[PDB]
This record gives C-alpha cells, structure tokens and sequence, in this order.
C-alpha cells in the first residue's frame, strides 16, 4: 500500500526510471521537471488521453493499469529522461503505443514531461 | 572577397544522405542534415520545427518535409503542414496545408511517405483516431482523408503499381488501398490475417521488395505479405533463429531495424541477445543477413549499437544508425564490410535515408 | 484510481527561488528559463523563451518578465519581438506586448534587459543595428517609447536611488543618464565627462551597482567609478584591483556579467585569471577577487571554478556564480566567501542567473 | 586549416564555421542569406606577417548549424564599440534573424 504512494517514497526512488510504475515511460519524469508522480509542473497541462501500461509492483507482487499521461504544452522538461518498454507495442495497437506525442490533442501539442498515473490493478 | 549565397549543394545527388535529427532534447528545433556518404562530409540542412518528418522526391528534383507550428510555438493557433524544399538549393519552395492532426512520433519511415508514381504523398494522421492523409503534391493540396484505415497504422507503398499502399492493421492484416487519378480512393482490399498481435506482434518495418514485403516479429519470427497479384497473399511464421541462437534468447530489435537487398534476396535485421519483454528497442548487439528464399542465415557481424538502417540496391550500400553516428557499409557479398563511420551526424536521429538514383 | 491534475503552484516559497537563463544556443530557437530552488538544487518550472530569450522578475516579485523573438514560421515569416508578462507562481502566460522588430538578439547580460526603481517601466536595449533604447509601461501594457538619444551607447544600467532613470555607456567613454517622466517619455537628460578612454582601458558593460553610485572594471584590472547622488554624475577612476605581486601574473578580469557588489560592506566580487592579454576579457574565473571599494583594496580571493557570470542577494548575503551549466552558492557574510553547494545541470548554456526578489 | 578555430582569420568568430556547415569561408551553406552587415575583426597573417580587416558576415535563415563551434576574442570590444563586437547576433537585420553560421572574409589591411 505504501508502495502504491510515491508520495510517500524517497524522491530519489520515484525519480528513477527503474521505479516500477515507470514501466512503459518514454520520456522526462515530470516528478523531475517541478511536477509530482500524479501532478503537471506549473504552468504545463495534463493530456486527456495516454497510453497504458501494466506493470507489477515488486514490493506487493500486484500488477497494475498506469497510464502514462503527459504534461504539455512546454518545451522539453530535458531531466530524468527514461525509455523502458515492458509490454509496449506498436502503431497498430495504439494505446499501448510509446513512439508517439501523447500530448497530440492538447491545445498546444509541444511535449514537457510524462507522468505514470496509477488507474488500479491490471 | 564578398560574401555569397544562392549555391546548390556542392556533392553530386548520388553521394547525398539525409540524417532526420529529432533533436529529442530540443524538440522544436528538430532538422534533417545532408551528408555525403562516400567522405562524412555535411553539406547542408533543412529546419524542421516540431518532429519534423522528411523523404526525398522520387525523381530526386525536390525534398519534402512535415511538420508543425503554433503561431507563438508554445501558445497560439497550430498550422500541421508539408513543405517542398529544392533538393540542390536546400531552399523552401512552398507550404501545403494540413488538418491539425498529422503524426506527432519518432521517425518510422512509414509514416511519411509516397506513391511509387511520386504524384501523391501518402501520411499518417492520429487526432488518436487514425487515418491516412494524400497530398497531391502537383495541386499542393490534401485531398483525401482515409479513414477506413482507422485502427491501422503506417504506409507500405507497393512498388510495382503506381498509387497503391497498404497499412498494418489491428487484426494482423493489412488493408490495400488503390488510389485513383484525382487521389481518391479508387478501391480498398483487407489480406487475410498475417500474424497474432497478442502473442507474435510484428515491427512494423518492412522488409521492401518490389512486389513482396518481409515483415519481423518481436521474437524473432517472419511474415511475409505478397503484392504480386490483385490480392495480397500472406505467410509466416518462419524463425530467424536456430537452436543455439535461441538457447541464448536472440531476438530483433530497433526501429527501423530491417532492409532488403532485392538483387540477392538478402534481408538485413538487428538483433540482440537475453531478448524478453521490454527489449524491442534495444540498440543491435549484431546484423544478420538472412536469405530469405532458403530462410537460412548467411552472415553475422558486430552492431555497432545501431537501431536504424536503410538500403541503396544500385550502389549494394547499407547505412546504419545508432543515434548520433552513420555506419556505411558494403552489401555486394554476404558479409557486410563496413567502409566507414560519420560520427556526429546527429544527436537523436532514428532515420537515414539515401537520395533517389 | 488517481487523476493528473495542472493549474499547480510552484512548491518552494519566492524566497528560495532562482533563474537560470538558459540560452541553448546549439538549438537557441529553443532558449528558456530554468527555475532552481537554491537552498536544495531542485529544480521547480520552466519559462520557454523561444529564439534567444531574455528575463528579469518584477520588482515586486510578483511576474517574471521575459522578452523574446518569434516568426510566422520560426525560419521564416513575419517577425515579432514581444515582452511577455508570466505570473511567478503559476508560471503561466498572462500578455503579450509588442515591440518594434529591433529588440537586441544577444548574450544574457544583465543591462540589455533591466526595468525602473519603481518597476513601472522595462527599460530594453534595441539594434537595427543603429541602437536606442525601448520603455514599455508596465501598467498600460505598452511600449512608449524609443530614447533614440542612447545612439552610439550600449546597455542599461538603473539608478537605486530614482524611481525611472537610468544610465547607459557611450561610445565617448562616458555615461548617458536619462530621467523618464511618468508618461516614460523622456523628460530630461545629461552626459558625464568622459569615465574612461574607449582605445586605451575598455570596461566591461557590468556594472557593480551601490544605491548611488556604480563601479565598472576594465580589460586591464582598473576601477572606474560614476556617482549619481546628484543630477550630474560624476566619475572617477583608474584604480587598480592589482597588487604588485599580482601584476607579475598578468592578472586581469574575464568573464560576463563578472562582478557583484554586496552594498553594506562595500565589498565588489569580480573574476579574474592570470596570464591576461588581447583576447582574453571572456576566459573563466581562475579566482573571484573580493574587493573593499572604500579602501581599494582587496580583502579576499578564493579559487573561481570556471565561473563566467554572478549575481548578488543583498538581504541573505549570497553570491551565486555561473560556469556556463552549474550554479555555486556561496555565503558572502564575511570577506572571505564560503561555498555552500553546486547546482550541476542547470542550463546547458547559461551566462545569466537571478535571485527571485525578496 | 581554414575549419580550425585557430586558423587565423578567425581571430573574433564566436559563432559556427560556415566551412563546416557546406559552405565556405566565403559563402554560406545553401539556402542560407548573408547578412549584409557584421561585426569586424583585426587578424594577424602569420604567412606574410601583415594584418588584415575581416568582416564576419552571419549566414542566416536557417536554425544552427552545430558544427565548428570556435569562440576567439582577439581584438573584440563591447557594445558601444558595435561593430567590433561579437556578442549579439549579426544575423539581427536580415529578414529572418535565425543564426545558422560565420563567415570570415577578408576586406584588407
Ligand atoms: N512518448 C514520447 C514522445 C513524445 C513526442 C514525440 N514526437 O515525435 O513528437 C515522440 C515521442
Ligand atoms: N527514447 C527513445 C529514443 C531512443 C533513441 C533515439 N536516438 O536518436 O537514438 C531517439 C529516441
Ligand atoms: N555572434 C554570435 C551570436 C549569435 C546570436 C546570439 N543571440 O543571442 O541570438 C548571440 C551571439
Ligand atoms: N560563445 C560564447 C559563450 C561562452 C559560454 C557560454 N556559456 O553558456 O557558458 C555561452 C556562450
């Protein structure tokens, strides 16, 4: 429970791309950029649309739906760039897809960072 | 001494390579850098904003960008465009309108592409809803929206017919479409499924003959999809991989990660070893040359970290990339020979491309 | 389960908050400001600034500042030079205002880009390349006018002790003030005699600024002085910030905005390096030298770590200084400044920090 | 040579060689504009042992080029010396501003 609250976390664990909701992450940790793990950096907007992925949770043997919403409409945030791919697959399934700007029906496209938002279990 | 402008590009087109540098870090400021291949030298480049796209004109005359703007980049109304830029001056020649929703994503090749014929550029939009976009490149406009493709994803021209290409779809098939002279579509066929999305996934880079596509799959299986006739016939699985191969978990791995010698049947793919889940786009540990008639592998050498390729048939040449430096090598025998590296080409390129000869 | 949300503040209170210019200048359509907490390194929001942006914070602290280029289609199309008003907090647009397309595309030195005392104007520097300076009134939202008297001169140095006037160097060697009306219309202006000789001592355009007087340094390790507790300044200068056991070393100043003055000591802070000659006005900080101005005497010297650019807090004795991509922290309380830690990664090409205004 | 930094005409460049990004000392890389007004340096020819003007024409309209970097000081004063100083863009009167690269033409002695 307490690892489903990076809040709770050292800041240093959440900030590494190994961090286990990080799984299908292409792109700057926002939790790195001003933001939090669930929280756009000032002045950045959350995406209404992502794509998902799931990853299990080595401290409760769980395995979760996260949803890797971006925050946009900033140049790139540029810090704790991560690229991991765990069952991350192509154009032709596309809300699993991580090759794409999920910032792509925002007001304003320009990708900032990415956030791993906890939906539940997979 | 007074300084001029107004020059061409001082290599001839044969020696020309274009390096599409996303310049992840700086995105906005994305461009693609000219080199020629035979000495690393660079010789030009075109600005391309945000997650500018790029191809070169089939007749070599011109190139073409896509690309977006925002009157005040990070604010302000959004304009999706293709430019054409002269291919010798590297000077912007006129902007083609777009509906705000062309693909914003990594530099796949079959995302910006165009008809055998060279009249129609053929694109990938995403607003998430996908659908393919045609350009008529002499009218400067778009024309056609094809949104049967919906659920589809990237263009395959077919090089032994003029205006037709096919997309991957979510079925694991693959949807012709046949455009008519107005770049309408004329006529649309759906193959039979070719591969299993859930449990043998493909790359969607093909393997290009001039009537046939090669296909590779997460795991180190290939599918082949057969233009030759009026329907597209489709096989596979086969192994890229022998027992020993697999005892050490050897799999594909890239972006565009494959090509095809069409003279020899040779298919070029990167591979890496202790593959698993999450390991698709690691950099290549090796090449393998496959023969894709005897389905045999024929050569084996190191990857040099590369994650993207592209082939010239005339000249037997293969281009490598690992990012930021362009392997060239010779593809004449089985054996690859690598005749050089261009380091510092880019700093986050996953596409190279040769100029049309 | 959780829902992302924006409209967020930023977490660390004003009092902690720094800007680090950053100009890209590899990819400079693409400069911005970095927004660093200095009491912990972390890093807390982003200002974009597009094509060689330039910053400074409101007086009242309130907004951030930023003045930048934009054309139709970046590489092509019309331009448009504009300030733009962010709220501090938020760090969110707010407005837009229009310049004439002659706003100084250039290194981030502090006086391309200052405002008034009273913070009613932003007081810019434009080339066409004939130079004049811009006033855009804050409150209206408006540029005002083009002091066009500043031709020949170069950067914007406010005066502490007035709440709109200002001084900028000229090409005679001395210094023009200009005193705004409230309009930000000039009402009145005067020339100083002649601070220094253009040919033979050159200062750097930084200056070391008192509440009513501002010190400069030049290429060969002189002070030069302009006092403006009267209407007319008055200047004064060379003294020497070297020694005779420094002179052995060829020590001299080098750097961009390269010094600081921390105004109830008097002390002056300002890089230096050895083995000086023709070329060698822009080299890293070997040593920052601390200078007592009253005494014209150093007090201090401590090892530069390749710093090119400072800024000073008053209130909190600190001195931040700047190698290009990190930012170091140092207790300036006593003569001899204290390291107390090192931002690395702050910019990948910035020569211009500041402190948020407390 | 002339893409090293310490070639000598280059004696106030801070920018990028023009002759690294497919032009020349002389001519900018296709499709970029010349700027018609620059900053000037005062070089020392070490073949003839004489000194020479050269004006440091911007090529521009085109985003960086990144390659041959140089930054050298020689002779560079600031801005109200304007036109022997380096540390604005030269490229700030053409019709697009965007900095691409430095030429380094010689004018004379
Ligand atoms: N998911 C990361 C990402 C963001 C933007 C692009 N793009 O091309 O604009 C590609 C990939
Ligand atoms: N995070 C994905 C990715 C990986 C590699 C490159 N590159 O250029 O090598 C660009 C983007
Ligand atoms: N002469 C080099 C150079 C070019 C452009 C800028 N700028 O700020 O845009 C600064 C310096
Ligand atoms: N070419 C001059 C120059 C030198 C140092 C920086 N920097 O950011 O440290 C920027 C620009």
């Amino acid at each position: 429970h307490i690892s489903l609250n990076p809040d709770l976390a050292n800041e240093d664990e959440v900030n590494s791309c190994d961090y286990w909701r990080h799984c299908a992450v292409d792109g700057f940790l926002c939790s790195c950029c001003g933001g939090t793990t669930t929280t756009c950096p000032p002045g950045s907007t959350p995406s209404p649309i992502s794509w998902i992925g799931t990853c299990h949770n080595p401290h409760d043997g769980k395995d979760y739906l996260i949803s890797y919403h971006d925050c946009c409409g900033k140049t790139a945030c540029g810090r704790c760039q991560c690229n991991t791919q765990t069952r991350e697959r192509p154009g032709y399934e596309f809300f699993l897809h991580n090759d794409v700007n999920w910032c792509m029906a925002n007001e304003n496209s320009t990708f900032h960072c990415t956030t791993s938002v906890l939906v539940g279990l997979a | 001494e007074v300084l001029t402008g107004g020059h061409s590009v001082s290599a001839p087109q044969e020696n020309r390579i274009y390096v599409m540098d996303s310049v992840f870090m700086h995105l906005t400021e994305s461009r693609v850098h000219v080199y020629d291949y035979t000495n690393g030298k660079f010789l030009g480049m075109v600005p391309t904003a945000f997650n500018g796209h790029v191809q070169v004109s089939n007749d070599g005359k011109k190139i073409y960008t896509m690309t977006t703007y925002h009157e005040r980049i990070t604010r302000g109304k959004r304009s999706d465009v293709v430019e054409v830029w002269d291919a010798d001056k590297l000077t912007f020649e006129k902007e083609i309108s777009l509906p705000p929703k062309r693909v914003q994503g990594l530099n796949y090749d079959g995302l910006f592409r165009q008809t055998t014929d060279g009249k129609f550029i053929v694109l990938q939009n995403a607003s998430p809803a996908t659908s393919i976009g045609i350009v008529d490149v002499a009218k400067g406009d778009y024309v056609e929206d094809v949104t049967a493709a919906a659920g589809c994803w990237s263009v395959i021209p077919q090089p032994n017919r003029p205006r037709s290409f096919m997309t991957i779809c979510g079925d694991g098939g693959l949807l012709t479409i046949n455009l008519g002279e107005d770049g309408k579509v004329a006529s649309q066929s759906r193959s039979k499924q070719m591969f299993s999305v859930k449990d043998d996934p493909i790359f969607i880079a093909p393997a290009l003959d001039k009537d046939k596509a090669h296909f590779v799959s997460y795991y180190g299986n290939v599918y082949s999809a057969d233009f030759s006739g009026d329907e597209v016939k489709v096989d596979g699985p086969w192994s890229l991989l022998n027992d020993e191969d697999k005892a050490k978990n050897w799999v594909p791995g890239g972006y565009n990660l494959v090509g095809l010698h069409r003279a020899s049947g040779r298919m070029y793919v990167f591979m890496h070893p202790d593959g698993k889940e999450g390991t698709h786009k690691f950099p290549a540990a090796e090449i393998w040359v496959m023969d894709t008639k005897t389905k045999q592998r024929v050569a084996r050498i190191p990857g040099r970290d590369a994650l993207s390729m592209t082939i010239d048939q005339q000249r037997n040449l293969m281009l490598t990339l690992d990012g930021g430096n362009v392997n060239v090598y010779d593809i004449s025998q089985p054996e690859p020979k690598l005749l050089r590296t261009i380091e510092g080409a880019a700093e986050a390129s996953l596409q190279v491309q040769f100029h049309p000869v």
